[PDB]
């Protein structure tokens, strides 16, 4: 759950 | 090996240290591998400082390891992570999100697909609410429904976004009995307690007291290719424990196979960590990509978020073995005060998740 | 354990  | 596991490890600790100081008072939970995977994949379309910062900021010394071998590292890591033993669930995916009329360097496109196994989607950033819906949908799907809302804000100008998710679900090799879970005190302070459901088990554990860390160290194996390490600091020793963790020390613990008797109390819990990666990662020398100078040119993105959720319980399944317990009195080892923990994938030895429990009912 |  990483968003850039 | 993995070639980059030592680096991932060191990144996990740098990032942890930063989260710990400060808040100092908040549960901590994050996936070092999810963060590093997203930014190694990003770095691939950056150049100059912007680029260098990213890899350095991920604990790769650039005057030390060939940049290509990093990405082969990540490619092999990801491959491995997506082949769990059948009794373990483990999945990771990367997603690229692109505006219809955006000019994309073909090289970047083929790198992320090959090295990072990435999927790619066109979306209409013209409709900000709907583009968010489509992004959060990728995550909801990757996360089997558990995360519906990773992204809550999208700048109006954005035409590009990058997502990594990881999903882990595991069953203890040697589980706790639900009958034995009872409400106990959890010492949030030296003088304050809250009630928590506390699992317990008398068994033979890979457990030891380590003077270098002033902590009890417990390794708990999941069925399949993963292990959790829990660290219980001696009184007033949390900070020392936080400051002395290294890749080398953890590697040693993983090698230990001795078991001894203990009466283990471990809380049943859910915690979540949510992070603004700008402030946090800029504190680790990754500031450029966030600013105007940002050399976003190897592709043709100011906000960055991380969210992680942990749940721990007795077995991991609604669905035998026997341990020889000696006569001697077992040490009582209670995770009833702030502790640290690490989840490690077996084949790669990589740090999938790391955190601190300060208060399970926070 | 579930970790997401």
């Amino acid at each position: 759950t990483t968003a850039i | 090996f993995n070639k980059i596991t030592p680096n991932l490890a060191e990144f996990a600790f740098s990032l942890y240290r930063q989260l710990a100081h400060q808040s100092n008072s908040t549960n901590i939970f994050f996936s070092p591998v999810s963060i590093a995977t997203a930014f190694a994949m990003l770095s691939l379309g950056t150049k100059a400082d912007t680029h260098d910062e990213i890899l350095e900021g991920l604990n790769f010394n650039l005057t030390e390891i060939p940049e290509a071998q990093i990405h082969e590292g990540f490619q092999e890591l990801l491959r491995t992570l997506n082949q769990p033993d059948s009794q373990l669930q483990l999945t990771t995916g990367n997603g690229l999100f692109l505006s219809e009329g955006l000019k994309l360097v073909d090289k970047f496109l083929e790198d992320v697909k090959k090295l990072y196994h990435s999927e790619a989607f066109t979306v209409n950033f013209g409709d900000t609410e709907e583009a968010k819906k489509q992004i959060n949908d990728y995550v909801e799907k990757g996360t089997q429904g558990k995360i519906v809302d990773l992204v809550k804000e999208l700048d109006r100008d954005t035409v590009f976004a990058l997502v990594n998710y990881i999903f882990f679900k595991g069953k203890w090799e040697r589980p706790f009995e639900v009958k034995d879970t009872e409400e106990e005190d959890f010492h949030v302070d030296q003088v304050t307690t809250v009630k928590v459901p506390m699992m317990k088990r008398l068994g033979m554990f890979n457990i030891q007291h380590c003077k270098k860390l002033s902590s009890w160290v417990l390794l708990m194996k999941y069925l399949g290719n993963a292990t959790a390490i829990f660290f219980l600091p001696d009184e007033g020793k949390l900070q020392h424990l936080e400051n002395e963790l290294t890749h080398d020390i953890i590697t040693k613990f993983l090698e230990n196979e001795d078991r001894r008797s203990a009466s283990l109390h471990l809380p049943k819990l859910s915690i979540t960590g949510t992070y603004d990666l700008k402030s946090v990662l800029g504190q680790l020398g990754i500031t450029k990509v966030f600013s105007n100078g940002a050399d976003l040119s190897g592709v043709t993105l100011s906000k960055a978020v991380h969210k992680a959720v942990l749940t721990i319980d007795e077995k991991g399944t609604e669905a035998m073995f026997l341990e020889a317990i000696p006569m001697s009195i077992p040490p009582e080892v209670k995770f009833n005060k702030p502790f640290v923990f690490l989840m490690i994938e077996q084949n790669t030895k990589s740090p999938l998740f790391m955190g601190k429990v300060v208060n399970p009912t926070q």
